[PDB]
């Protein structure tokens, strides 16, 4: 009558096995969403800071990818205006063989090395090409606007 | 019954309004870019052929709150507009006047709001209601 073994198996792991600077918690009204709370990275213009994310996963998961989206406004060439993006392993390079942890450290990963040269980076990419420090600066600051609390 | 979140649903929402759906006489999409709540809506409905809304394009504000898509969003005509169940002096859409609203479903979404507004413009007892003049819009 529930969830696939599947779901019940990687939620538990992640309250009893998480992932290091990153909490994860289910809904209290929905079992296939989660609060997560992503640490800015060591040495990253974000640390220090803590970065609301929400999790769903959708009816075909494991088939279909989990859905991610950031919920805590962030300075980055690849998380947009909405808190979205667009990471190859949630589309294009989805498979049943990743889980929900690969899909968290891999956004830590993001937060760690942001890509302003993907084709879909959104329009803070420029800065961060051809001004890197001040972009790098300006993440710093939005990190203390909106991620201290 | 797996049901999808408030801000996932509202996401689906947000791409098919910027892929747009039918004959466009009917539009939607977010009244601010950088609202990661994604709350605030603006509708858009074009006034339908042979009644006294034709030829006009209706601005609307749409607000889906926190129980979004379980309970109905809040609809408001900012275009001025005489039209049973919308109060001629505010705009404001009276959920128990309108049916989509009174009996909302979650599985309707803002797409299925606008076009059923839009649908209730060709009723008897609206499509010949004098109209305030174009391009009048409320206050707030
Ligand atoms: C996909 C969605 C948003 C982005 N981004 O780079 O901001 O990519």
């Amino acid at each position: 009558a529930g969830l696939p073994r599947r779901i019940i198996k990687e939620t538990q792991r992640l309250l009893a096995e998480p992932v290091p600077g990153i909490k994860a918690e289910p809904d209290e009204s929905n079992a296939r969403y989660f609060h997560v709370v992503i640490a800015g990275p060591q040495d990253s213009p974000f640390e220090g800071g803590t970065f609301k994310l929400e999790l769903f996963l959708p009816e075909e998961y494991p088939m279909a990818a989990p859905k991610v989206r950031f919920m805590t406004k962030i300075y980055h060439p690849n998380v947009d205006k909405l808190g979205r993006i667009c990471l190859d392993i949630l589309k294009d390079k989805w498979s049943p063989a990743l889980q929900i942890r690969t899909v968290l450290l891999s956004i830590q990963a993001l937060l760690s090395a942001p890509n302003p040269d993907d084709p879909l980076a959104n329009d803070v990419a420029e800065q961060w090409k051809t001004n890197e420090a001040q972009a790098i600066e300006t993440a710093r600051a939005w990190t203390r606007l909106y991620a201290m609390n | 019954g797996v049901k999808v979140p408030r801000n996932f649903r509202l996401l689906e929402e947000l791409e098919e309004g910027q892929k747009g759906v039918g004959d466009g006489t009917v539009s939607w999409g977010l009244e601010d870019d950088e609202d990661m709540t994604l709350t605030r809506w603006t509708g858009m409905i074009i006034g339908p052929p042979r009644t006294n809304y034709e030829n006009r394009i209706y601005s609307l504000k749409v607000e889906c709150g926190p129980k979004y898509p379980e309970a109905p969003p809040s609809v408001r005509f900012v275009t001025k507009i005489n039209m049973n169940g919308i109060n001629n002096s505010s705009g404001m859409v009276d959920a128990r006047s309108i049916p989509v609203l009174a009996k909302w479903q979650n599985s309707y979404s803002i797409k299925v709001v606008l076009q059923e507004l839009r649908r209730l413009m060709m009723s008897k007892e609206n499509m010949k209601l004098p109209q305030p003049p174009e391009g009048q819009t409320y206050n707030n």
